[PDB]
């Protein structure tokens, strides 16, 4: 029992870090997609 | 007449035009700047540079032909199937409204301001560079030789057109090579007016936004270029004979040349008032139409149709647009020399006369009937509206009662009293008088008769008045028993109002008749 609660304790551990990167990824992916949209308006302008 | 067909002062004929201007310094710069920002795409940039000036400067920035072009081909990018084209090519909507809404808008703005030449608004040198602007675009959409189903010329030297290297604007090939195909100009007449009276959303929005605005455009550039050709090409005086084939060669009759089909009359009448709601008769074939750039019967999915037309406003718009091509069709057809009829173009007057009051008489829907016989202005359409109610009026006349007695009111807008007088002929033979012979089971149908027979007669009249206004309405017993005669009339409808054959009370024109011209009920109210 000892062990298996340490093995909960553990996968749990690694389910809160998991979701921290899977938040930090996302949030940069949401963020790039914007920049992204926005140099892409300012390079066609700058462009023409 | 005005001005926009005698003002040749600044033209500079050539062989192709006789209607051209040399540019000046900063006509050359815009035409320059414009077609510089086409070639980049940037439409958007190429209407902004069109609004931003416009109404607010005395001198007038004028549209090149090729750019009027451009602007053809932008108002087929409708967006109800096309929103992720344009979206996509301005993704900052900064004027908050679609490129082919803001190009037809300037083409509807700039066609008002070409209509009417306001010498003191703006100098005239833009005006005729912007009429010559106007006539070389419509001379660049000649329509190819009709089928039943050369590249670019720059007139200017001073400029490389944006036109030259390329023939579609946004996926959407040019509107002039579009329509200098064999069968593609009579097939987009059909389809915007077979559309225009559709209840499936796609085909009414591609006639809505597209394509009605257009073909209204179209026409009216096509008449005052016919006045034009009229005033300028010809010889002035001539044998009557070189002036029917001078006429062969006018724009109107390469504009209905496409419409010739095998017989004009009945099939030009099918075709103005298709998908209307005359029975049609002897079976004839039915038209093919199908849509003019690729997806136009198609709503995108992003773009959500959230405008309701009612059917009044559906069908008064279309008749509207039909009495616009007829009116052009006899505008064409009345300069024709007396005895002498058109080489390339097989039309008559009295044939296109026949068969719109065949269809016009056949109209079973009294609201389509109404639609075209009243109109907000009635000296624009002077010159064949009277005729075609007449003719309506005699072949209703023909069908409901045997003897046909012969209508010379048309002649007789000259003077009221023979006017009057032919009224009181008719009403007197009972043939205008509701008729006895028609039974009680088709009470229905010869209702619809007697009122579409009252629609004509009140157009007549309207003209009538028109014509003489009210000067002897009482001053001339003539006048007088004609409305006595219109109230024996009454009594005679009223007879079998009281046989109670049906609840509806009959078409009764008495109190129109007195709101016009009958004092308000002669003294049956007034004393």
């Amino acid at each position: 029992q000892e062990e298996v609660i340490a093995l909960f304790e553990k996968c749990r551990n690694k389910y809160k870090e998991g979701q921290k990167k899977y938040m930090e990824i996302d949030e940069a992916l949401n963020r790039l997609h914007n920049s992204l949209k926005a140099r892409d308006q300012n390079y066609k302008n700058a462009e023409k | 007449d005005g001005a926009l067909i005698n003002s040749v002062l600044y033209v500079s004929p050539r062989n192709g035009a006789h209607y051209f201007v040399e540019l000046t310094e900063k006509h050359l710069l815009a035409f320059e700047m414009l077609n510089s920002m086409c070639l980049l795409e940037n439409y958007d940039h190429v209407l902004l540079f069109l609004e931003c000036q416009f109404g607010k400067s005395h001198n007038l920035a004028v549209i090149p032909f090729d750019i009027i072009l451009v602007l053809f081909t932008l108002s087929t990018l409708s967006e109800y199937y096309k929103e992720p084209i344009l979206r996509a090519n301005d993704p900052y909507n900064t004027s908050r409204e679609t490129l082919s809404r803001r190009a037809l808008k300037l083409l509807q703005k700039y066609l008002a301001i070409l209509k009417e030449f306001d010498s003191e608004q703006y100098n005239l040198y833009d005006l005729e560079l912007l009429r010559c602007q106007f006539f070389l675009a419509i001379d660049t959409l000649t329509p190819k030789k009709q089928k039943w189903g050369k590249t670019f010329k720059n007139p200017y030297r001073s400029y490389i057109s944006c036109l030259e290297q390329r023939n579609t604007i946004l996926g959407n090939r040019l509107l002039n090579l579009k329509l200098n195909e064999p069968g593609e100009f009579i097939n987009m007449i059909l389809w915007t007016l077979s559309n225009s009276l559709q209840e499936s959303t796609p085909l009414f929005l591609s006639s809505h936004e597209i394509w009605m605005p257009l073909l209204e455009i179209l026409i009216d550039l096509f008449s005052c270029r016919q006045d034009y050709f009229i005033q300028h090409e010809v010889a002035q005086n001539v044998s009557k004979s070189l002036f029917v084939q001078r006429l062969s060669e006018s724009p109107l009759a390469v504009f209905f040349e496409s419409l010739n089909t095998r017989n004009f009359a009945n099939r030009f009448s099918e075709y103005v008032f298709l998908n209307c709601d005359y029975k049609l008769p002897s079976d004839n074939y039915a038209t093919p139409v199908h849509p003019v750039y690729n997806g136009e019967n198609t709503i995108v999915d992003t773009y959500i149709p959230t405008i309701k037309c009612s059917p009044l406003y559906k069908s008064q718009k279309s008749l509207a647009l039909r009495r616009k091509l007829i009116g052009s069709c006899f505008k064409l057809l009345l300069r024709v020399p007396d005895g002498h009829r058109l080489i390339t173009p097989r039309i008559v007057a009295d044939d296109v006369i026949q068969g719109i009051s065949r269809t016009l008489a056949s109209f079973n829907d009294i609201l389509q009937f109404k639609k075209f016989f009243m109109t907000e202005n009635l000296s624009q359409e002077s010159y064949f509206i009277p005729l075609l109610a007449e003719g309506t009026l005699s072949e209703i006349l023909k069908d409901t009662q045997e003897c046909v007695v012969i209508l010379t009111l048309v002649e007789n807008l000259s003077d009221g009293v023979s006017f009057c007088n032919e009224v009181i002929g008719l009403v007197k033979s009972k043939c205008f008088a509701f008729t006895e012979q028609c039974s009680q089971a088709s009470y229905e149908e010869a209702v619809l008769n007697i009122e579409k027979c009252d629609v004509c007669l009140l157009v007549l009249l309207r003209y009538l008045l028109h014509l003489i206004g009210t000067e002897a309405i009482l001053d001339a017993k003539e006048q007088l028993e004609m409305l006595h005669a219109i109230e024996k009339n009454d009594s005679g409808r009223r007879q079998w109002a009281k046989a109670l054959n049906l609840g509806n009370d009959p078409p009764l024109l008495y109190p129109i008749v007195s709101q016009m011209f009958g004092v308000h009920d002669k003294s049956v109210i007034i004393e």
